[PDB]
């Protein structure tokens, strides 16, 4: 198979420093560029870096010059990305890709992402409350945290169906807010178990509340 | 500056009697501490030492010797520690100083010499000296040296005029007045270590070590163990203090690191900081050196079996071999940095053991860094200069060659230096001399190397100047500032315009070329093959394939390439290289 | 260099039918650059999947009902028959020249049947009260068209500012969409009312329906 998986980005201050590390793997980076590709919320995808491993050249988006160098150690088959000086237009979401075989130069295998934020503020793992439930419909409130994201997974992997996690907004105070629903008839309420886990690696915290009549 | 080091050459007779006095002149001048041994050795009669005259410490031992000069003026001399000891005994050595209208040692003069806190006195053979049977030895040596051996010959060539009239009890450094010897530990009341009188009020803190002009730890004439600004005290404060209820380690900011016998914010330059709080000259036992951004060293801790290192001479494996032979050559392939000295000796090559041959003496090809000292007695008369190094690009000399050079050339007549990577002496002395037809020595920068005022160049007997000049001998003319470690444009410290390669030139191949080029923080790079030279603009914009301004060939966007890859494709009406309709 | 400039930057369209976003290079090293670009699927927080390359080539795992084509400096992207997962941004990208650029992204929606919402309402428990603050949440569960309004009224008063807006990204399956909105306000205002209110207009209801909890 073929992957690639981004890592070590959250949280920085501004003029701060952070290191991205992009792990590839089912091809070896030798035979061909890796790109750094990142998208600023609800914006478009922005070009940020090559590098050509064998030899190490690179070449950088005019924003980015002389501020984000982009290395790749060929012994471990991954490529990295130091930012320095961030400023507050570079907090975006970061993907690294590579280009295919020799002559194919579409991005045809691409990350996950990971998120950077350039904002000086501490990370409160957030407090989760309930809400009040033939249609049963129950909800989960996770209120007050920063940055984002958030993992709400209702069970092990058990409830996939009428599924709603909400996307969250910047209060006027500075912290997030979501909310996070799920539907099914009225005649189960109480009879099996409804649990939201939500979970922010941010600040390692972790809470599995519930929803009851 | 106050702090100095010492020397390390015992009876060894300099190999350039013509510079041996500046050496001490540049170690010496304005010191009143001597970190290690003072040693003054081979002087002539009209030797003037006023150099000497602010010494008020040494460290070690104090060796006088071989000398034909009638005053040593050490005067201000309060306290010998005793740290080493000529010949594992003297604190102070005063030998064979005379001839073999006259010359030769007068008075020891040594009126402040309060302190030997550890070892003896030796003089011996020393025919125009006198008033030495008169000291009360027993009252300088500290209270734990009692029992240092004192071997003292009074055998003299002349009649001594007796001890001032000032004199107490006549005992005397010297004819005049300020001569008489004070005692400050014979004469104390009470089991006093020292005192500045009779009564037991004069008596000096338990921390002063020579004596006080008062009774408290801040009336000191020298410290016992540590000078902690003005305050004499048994240690200094740890950078680290432990939280009273959890213990958690706390960095003290009124912390201190050993540095002799003062307690200092910072270790001064080319040491080392330990975690343990000292300031030393190497890394004790499984410790690795690490480098800040700072350009600082510290000693850390190996976190698990330490890597290997190159030791050179005198460390480790190599602790008791004298030079770099055809037995050892291999134990520095590979070595980017050397943890001690390299010594080049006629031995070396004129060998059972062989000729060490000179094509061997590329292993030091990768060579950047010396910890230790350089020096070169010996060089095959076939290579003209000393490029094997020509990457090294720094010698600390943290250890120096007879406790004083960090760098030496002499006997060898090579014809250039060519050390052109070498931008520091950390510390220590450059001698070069006696090497005929070495050119290029004040073509070099030397102070821009060097990193304290102690340093300097001592250089005699090279070829002469005039002779370097009336042969065209001289800094190519692309050199800056006229700075260069031998002939061509390979050897400069900085080129005024390009550099290709390590060759300075006029001009890239921006324009004009062969292979044309383009350029990088004033470096003449290669284009693309791929790259259609362009007459009359610049044929490209870096070395990848895709930034020509037009293909030599074809091109699959965004590069231009040789032939299109055979995943088929095939060239176009315009040279680009298309995919073929079936696989 | 080379600007992409996709357009239009957002269409809507209904299941089946034929959706056609274009994509025109910018620059004064024109030539051809027709066979050298390619076009990409993003979803919303999900990494781009690559849809075309070199201009026309339908990469594997893709639809065949994807199609590109282009020729000049003027390339098109064609869905024949629109399903409700081809909800994305399409981007097109050049590799013509270095560094390759992207369009600006056409944002494609699905076009459905008008649907009302199954409102709901949930109150701040015994758990979240017990702090400082609290919150009362008004939901608007899949639903279409994408504009609604959401009216709160503590007893009859109109509020003007004190509430957020959140929207969820178009279903991939039903393609429709839902919304909550929440009045920010503590314990202050909170234990004085006993019947708040919650008013929702939408094109799919006859007319503003409203739901409410009762305390106890
Ligand atoms: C202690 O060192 C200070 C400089 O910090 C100096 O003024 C003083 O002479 C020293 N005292 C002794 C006893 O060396
Ligand atoms: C040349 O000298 C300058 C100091 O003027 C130094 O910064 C630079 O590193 C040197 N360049 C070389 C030879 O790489």
């Amino acid at each position: 198979e073929v992957q690639l998986v981004e890592s070590g980005g959250g949280l920085v201050q501004p003029g701060g420093s952070l290191r991205l590390s992009c792990a590839a793997s089912g091809f070896n980076i030798k035979d061909t560029y890796i790109h750094w590709v990142r998208q600023a919320p609800g914006k478009g995808l922005e070009w940020v870096a090559r590098i050509y491993p064998t030899n190490g050249y690179t070449r950088y988006a005019d924003s980015v010059k002389g501020r984000f160098t982009i290395s790749a150690d060929t012994s471990k088959n991954t490529a990295y990305l130091q930012m320095n000086s961030l400023r507050a237009e570079d907090t975006a979401v970061y993907y690294c890709s590579r280009w295919g075989g020799d002559g194919f130069y579409a991005m045809d295998y691409w990350g996950q992402g990971t998120l950077v934020t350039v904002s000086s503020a501490s990370t409160k793992g957030p407090s989760v409350f309930p809400l009040a439930p033939g249609t049963a419909a129950l909800g989960c409130l996770v209120k007050d945290y920063f940055p984002e994201p958030v993992t709400v997974s209702w069970n092990s992997g058990a409830l996939t169906s009428g599924v709603h996690t909400f996307p969250a907004v910047l209060q006027s105070s500075g912290l997030y807010s979501l909310s996070s629903v799920v539907t099914v008839p009225s005649s189960s309420l109480g009879t099996q178990t409804y649990i939201c886990n939500v979970n922010h690696k941010p600040s390692n915290t972790k809470v599995d509340k519930k929803v009851e009549p | 500056t106050q702090v100095c080091t010492g020397t390390d050459m015992k009876l060894r007779l300099p190999a350039s009697p013509e510079t041996h006095l500046d050496m001490l002149r540049h170690l010496y001048q304005g010191c009143q501490v001597v970190q290690g041994n003072l040693e003054l050795t081979y002087l002539p009669t009209n030797a003037s030492l006023s150099f000497l005259q602010d010494i008020q410490e040494v460290q070690g031992y104090v060796l006088i010797a071989h000398n034909q000069v009638r005053q040593v003026p050490l005067q201000r001399l309060r306290i010998v520690r005793g740290t080493q000891l000529f010949e594992d005994n003297y604190a102070l050595a005063v030998l064979d100083n005379g001839d073999p209208s006259p010359g030769g040692l007068r008075e020891l003069q040594l009126r402040s010499l309060t302190e030997i806190l550890k070892g003896g006195v030796l003089i011996q053979r020393n025919p125009q000296l006198c008033y030495q049977d008169t000291i009360l030895w027993k009252d300088i040596f500290h209270k734990n040296n009692q029992l240092a051996l004192t071997l003292i010959d009074t055998n003299r060539s002349r009649a001594c005029h007796p001890c001032s009239p000032m004199c107490k009890g006549s005992r005397c450094w010297g004819e005049s007045s300020e001569d008489c010897q004070s005692l400050t530990r014979t004469v104390c009341a009470g089991g006093c270590a020292r005192c500045k009188g009779p009564l037991p009020t004069d008596c000096c803190h338990e921390q002063c070590a020579a004596g006080c002009t008062g009774p408290k730890h801040s009336d000191c004439l020298a410290c016992l163990h540590f000078n902690h600004s003005g305050i004499c005290e048994l240690h200094c404060p740890a950078l680290v203090t432990y939280n009273t209820d959890t213990f958690e380690s706390m960095p003290n900011p009124e912390g201190r690191y050993t540095f002799g016998a003062s307690c200092v914010t910072a270790c001064p330059y080319n040491y080392l900081s330990t975690d343990v709080g000292s300031c030393t000259l190497v890394c004790p036992l499984h410790n690795q050196e690490v480098t800040a951004e700072d350009g600082t060293q510290r000693c850390e801790k190996c976190s698990k079996p330490c890597a290997r290192v190159c030791y050179g001479l005198g460390m480790e494996h190599l602790r008791e071999v004298r030079a770099v032979t055809s037995a050892n050559i291999q134990e520095f392939a590979g070595c980017k940095k050397i943890f001690g000295s390299l010594a080049f000796l006629p031995e070396s090559f004129d060998g059972n053991t062989a000729p060490l041959q000179p094509e061997q003496l590329q292993v030091f090809e990768t060579l950047e860094e010396i910890t230790g000292y350089l020096y070169i007695s010996a060089w095959p008369d076939s290579l003209p200069d000393l490029s094997v190094f020509q990457n090294l690009q720094v010698i600390r000399g943290r250890i120096l060659h007879n406790g004083a050079y960090s760098l030496t050339l002499q006997g060898l007549g090579i014809s250039w230096l060519g050390l052109r990577s070498l931008r520091e002496l950390g510390s220590g002395l450059a001698l070069i001399h006696h090497n005929t037809h070495l050119c290029f020595v004040h073509t070099v920068p030397w102070d821009q190397l060097f990193r304290n005022p102690h340093q300097a160049l001592l250089h005699t007997a090279n070829r002469p100047e005039d002779e370097c000049v009336g042969e065209g001998l001289a800094c190519h003319q692309l050199c800056a500032r006229g700075h260069c470690w031998g002939p061509g444009p390979t050897q400069c410290v900085n080129c005024s315009q390009f550099l290709r390669g390590q060759e300075c030139v006029e001009e890239c191949r921006v324009l004009q070329g062969l292979p044309r080029e383009y350029v990088n923080a004033r470096h003449c790079l290669p284009c693309h093959p791929e790259c259609q030279p362009q007459n009359g603009s610049v044929t490209c914009f870096g070395p990848e394939a895709d930034q020509c301004v037009a293909c030599a060939h074809y091109k699959d966007p965004p590069f231009c390439v040789a032939r299109c890859p055979s995943i088929w494709k095939f060239p176009d009406e315009e040279g680009a290289c298309q995919p073929c309709p079936i696989n | 260099d080379i600007q992409m400039t996709q357009s239009p930057s957002s269409l809507s369209a209904s299941v089946g039918d034929r959706v056609t976003i274009t994509c025109r290079a910018s620059q004064d090293i024109p030539r051809s650059i027709s066979g050298y670009v390619a076009w990409y699927q993003q979803k919303p927080g999900k990494a781009p999947k690559l849809l075309i390359y070199w201009g026309s080539y339908l990469y594997s795992g893709v639809p065949s009902r994807f199609s590109g084509s282009g020729s000049g400096t003027d390339f098109t992207l064609t869905i024949s028959s629109l399903q409700p997962e081809d909800f994305a941004t399409y981007y097109c990208q050049q590799h013509y020249t270095t560094p390759p650029t992207f369009g600006q992204g056409t944002k494609v929606e699905i076009k459905r049947t008008v649907a009302a919402p199954s409102v709901f309402i949930f109150p701040p428990s015994d758990e979240q009260l017990k702090s400082g603050t609290a919150s009362v949440v008004c939901l608007l569960n899949n639903f279409y068209p994408r504009e609604a309004k959401v009216q709160w009224k503590v007893d009859n008063a109109l509020q003007s500012g004190n509430s957020q807006e959140s929207v969820t990204e178009q279903d991939s399956k039903d393609s429709t969409y839902s919304l909550s909105s929440t009045l920010t306000l503590s314990k202050a205002d909170y234990e004085k009312h006993k019947v708040y209110a919650c008013e929702v207009t939408h094109q799919g209801l006859s007319s503003p329906v409203t739901k409410s909890f009762n305390r106890g």
